């Protein structure tokens, strides 16, 4: 028995599956009998539900409610729902979480209330819901964390608090609900928390703190040891302390872009075994290469817009397993071995104030693929510096101060880019260079020696 | 245009949404389409932004449902969910499975 | 009679022309043709000239005496040499100018005593020689400007003292010679030259002093009015003081790169109406824009690598015809208008504290080609701010935290980088966005929009 | 490989000149070839550096053989010569032309 103007379907055995959906309703469909499993009311002007309810339909799995515009759900409304599992209640005008709409709903998973206009969440209104794991709340005006109602949630496992009006977290805001391994407060005000507000969930895994105004760098941070995922970009912080991810080991993946990051710790970035991943543009207090101890399993290595003065002997000791490395607009004269440091792939050191490439400073990279040494100090290169990068097919030495140019090894590439000296001007042959398509050159007369008077601009 | 978007084009179908709804992808034979949803069909997860509202494959390995990444609403068969995520084991903290796939 | 093995031609009216080049001769040919006109003995191993010269043939032109192996002239070798006019003695290797040997040479224009390895000039060994107009005097081992000897040049208009061995100007040391039009002082070791060094010139109009040891800016310039070009680069030079160039108007050309420069005055390069070009790179020490009034005609200005806190309003005032912009990796917040400094088809902001874009700041730039403002703290743009620009087709926003993106005026351009920039989530349509080929895109949704032409995710 | 020449491309010419020689190029049908001279050809003019001497075209108007750039040596008929500049004047603080050609 399918509804008047509806679209029915056999679930699994024999159940009936109801589609109600734009069809633009005044009142839900009377009828509608029982061995009904899952049933969507979205986009249908649903004043008020009800006159006469439906509830007795004991199979119903899902019901869908989004889009209707109600203004209040009534509390008997969804008593006879024995086996709802999925309930939404999304882009609807409520005001409120229902006051007492959502109790000893026993075995309902998710609960999806976004796109409202809640402001104020009552206390217990989540009582008795102890299966509850997936919950809406964005995109709606809440001012605060409902830390009240929130506890009777310890079977939840992800929440989204995201695009609300939440300013400042409480301690404890999330005490009991242990279970929760994602957290979502993104597109928020949020500019203060507590040194202990994320104390509650111990088995919290992500963490959504993007798009908000926080002043200083959340220590809170520190007791969530099983966070693996972490987001605080977009925001206003100054600076990342010393040992700031101590007390969060198997971190995989950090985000803090376009934020007014000035001054980094030296230890700041210690202890991530599994951190992969780094970008530092602009901190221009950094005048120390950072410690990396404990975190050997970096793929891309960039920091910039700083003014460190020189690298450590060994410093890519503690940096294997790395691919991409890019240290420009710095102060950078002196350079290390860069030899233990293999697999590299991609490196880039324009604009710093190196002088020389000694031999050893870029030995036994079988990896390495790109290397970019622009608008340095380079006078003088020791001949046999690039006698062993096989894999090495552009280069570029632009905007410096050399004179000659070596030749050992090397032969085999595809850029090569030298603008800026002056001081070299006799020739190079087309020969001991070929598969070069694209180059550069300081004067024209150079150009035509590979064919231009393939691409090589004068 | 269509009922719910705000802008179409002939050649990519809905641009953008209506207030509050989520747009919905799909590239078809190296073209994509756009149709507004008051929320996703299965196989995504509903993202919010006051940019745009997207509904967004879900980049999980064997997994059917979602509700943000890394975090699975529910997974394939023969396979189990903890916490979001799904194995074939499933510690040994304590967990276990009852007459479904839903160890505690 | 044209000597053996060499090969002879008749010059204009019945002259001979004697070429024996790249013939290794022990000594000249003894039974020579007088009637010669010019005559060329290049690369071949001549010890000694001589035993028996040949002066007496009172016409030729022309003698070349490169790339022998002569160690001394004696004084009466070149005296029938009526007329000489062009000598060249380069590839040689002499330790001295001839002490006398080169006097008097009437109708002798051009001397070339390069590739030497002279270091002593005698006083008045260039004694009346008043037709020479040209002098050769590089890649040998001088020590210091040889003032005395060079008085008497008072014709010479092209002359080259690159490369050897000199550390100082002297004072005066070019006194009389105000016939002089392009000095030459290059790759060598120039670390002090006196306060009245070049006053001597009064027609001077191209300067060398590139690849040298200068620390300090050479003030001595200030005497040069008629000076055109000047190159002082490579050398290690610190700053360019207030008023470097104010004693030569007329300057076209400027060159000092490669130098350790870190400030330069705010009136340094006031009133050079005919200078075209400039490029100074990583000057930190300057906080302010360069002044440019009585300069209007520069095609091409670049400032990178500073800290200066803004532009005054008033800048395209003294800024017309200008075609490049380029301020680049520097602390610019605010920005003027623009709109005033037409013919411009190129700008490059990027790596600035911008934060904002007005609309008038980019209104009526219709020659402009290219716009980079990557790498700022744009938050906002206002809509009509690109409503006028037709030409536009080469556009960077990359990095630079918009939300929104106008689509006012530009429609059909050729490139658009717009990456780094996440708050950007609304897509961009194919239609009002005709002929573009490569495209950059935060994120690889909106790339699809246009059929993936290049789209990097 | 030539006189006075060390290193040698068939495809190229001479790469490079013995001490003090002058490298020369020609643009012969959009390949390039290099020569070693012991001076330049009118049209040129001897450039010497550390490096590398070489002899290069005088981008002039209306001159045959130069010192430099923009200084001319000899200019062409029918035009005077001034300050190694070109003109069919020459100024008016006091130069005339006589029976020759240098103002
Ligand atoms: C802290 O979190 C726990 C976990 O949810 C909160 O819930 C639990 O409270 C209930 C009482 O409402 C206890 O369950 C009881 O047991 C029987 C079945 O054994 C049940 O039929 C009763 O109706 C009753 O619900 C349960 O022991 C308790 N769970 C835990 C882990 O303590 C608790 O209320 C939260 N409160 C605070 C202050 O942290
Ligand atoms: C929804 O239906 C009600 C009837 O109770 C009507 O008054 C209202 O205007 C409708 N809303 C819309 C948006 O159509
Ligand atoms: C050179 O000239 C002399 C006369 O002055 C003559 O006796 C002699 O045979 C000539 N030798 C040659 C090789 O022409
Ligand atoms: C070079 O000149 C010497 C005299 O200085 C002479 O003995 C020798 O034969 C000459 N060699 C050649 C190859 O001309
Ligand atoms: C050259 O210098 C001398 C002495 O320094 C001076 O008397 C003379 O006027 C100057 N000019 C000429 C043309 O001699």
């Amino acid at each position: 028995g399918c509804p008047t103007h509806c679209h029915c379907e056999p679930d699994g055995r024999m159940l009936l599956r109801v589609d109600c959906s734009d069809l633009g309703l005044s009142e839900l469909p009377s009828n509608l009998s029982v061995f009904t499993s899952y049933l969507d009311l979205s986009m249908n002007n649903i004043s008020q539900l009800l006159p006469n309810p439906l509830p007795s339909l004991r199979f119903l799995e899902e019901l869908r409610l989004a889009g209707n515009a109600l203004t209040y759900i009534p509390k008997g409304a969804f008593t006879g729902l024995y086996s709802l599992k999925v309930l939404m209640l999304q882009n609807n005008q409520l005001r409120h979480v229902p006051t007492e709409a959502l109790q000893n709903l026993r075995s309902l998973q998710s609960l999806r209330l976004d796109a409202n206009h809640i402001s104020y969440v009552p206390p217990s209104c989540f009582s008795g819901l102890h299966s509850l794991r997936h919950l809406w709340l964005d995109d709606n005006a809440l001012t605060e964390i409902p830390v009240q109602a929130f506890r009777s949630l310890s079977a939840l496992q992800a929440m989204t608090l995201a695009l609300n009006k939440i300013h400042h977290i409480p301690d404890y805001a999330f005490g009991n609900l242990s279970s929760l391994v994602v957290l979502h407060l993104h597109n928020n005000r949020i500019h203060s928390l507590g040194k202990k507000c994320f104390d509650g969930l111990h088995s919290l895994e992500t963490l959504d703190l993007n798009y908000n105004n926080l002043d200083e760098f959340p220590t809170a941070i520190r007791t969530l040891s099983n966070l693996k995922e972490l987001g605080f970009h977009s925001n206003n912080i100054r600076s990342i302390p010393e040992k700031a991810f101590v007390g969060n080991p198997s971190l995989i993946t950090i985000h803090f872009y376009d934020n007014p990051i000035q001054f980094v710790g030296r230890s700041a970035f210690q202890h991530l075994p599994e951190l992969r991943t780094l970008t530092l543009n602009g901190a221009s207090q950094i005048t120390e290469f950072p410690d990396l101890t404990g975190t050997a399993n970096l793929e891309s290595l960039t920091l910039t817009g700083a003014q460190i003065s020189s690298l450590p002997q060994t410093v890519c000791n503690q940096l294997p397993n790395l691919q991409v490395l890019d240290l420009s607009y710095n102060l950078l004269e002196d350079l290390p071995s860069f030899s233990v440091c293999q697999k590299l792939q991609k490196i880039d050191l324009r604009h710093n104030e190196i002088y020389e490439i000694k031999v050893d400073t870029f030995q036994q990279l079988l990896s390495l693929r790109s290397l970019n040494l622009a608008w340095n100090k380079i006078a003088i290169i020791h001949p046999n510096a690039f006698s062993t990068l096989p894999s090495l097919i552009k280069l570029d030495l632009s905007s410096n101060l050399l004179s000659s140019f070596p030749i050992t090894g090397l032969h085999g590439l595809t850029h090569l880019k030298l603008t800026g000296n002056h001081a070299l001007q006799s020739l190079i042959s087309s020969e001991n260079f070929p598969e070069l398509k694209v180059i550069e050159m300081p004067y024209a007369y150079q150009c035509c020696a590979f064919g231009v008077c393939v691409q090589c601009s004068p | 245009c269509a009922k719910g978007c705000e802008l179409c084009s002939e050649v990519n179908g809905c641009l953008k949404c209506s207030p509050k709804l989520f747009i919905l992808l799909e590239r078809n034979d190296i073209r994509q389409v756009g149709v507004c949803l008051p929320s996703c069909p299965p196989g995504y997860f509903d993202a919010r932004n006051p940019d745009m509202n997207k509904c967004i494959k879900c980049k999980i390995e064997h997994c059917e449902a979602c509700f943000s990444h890394n975090f699975c609403t529910k997974c394939k068969e023969g396979l189990y969910l903890h916490k979001g995520r799904c194995y074939p084991a499933c510690p040994e903290g304590s967990s276990a499975a009852n007459g479904t796939m839903e160890c505690s």
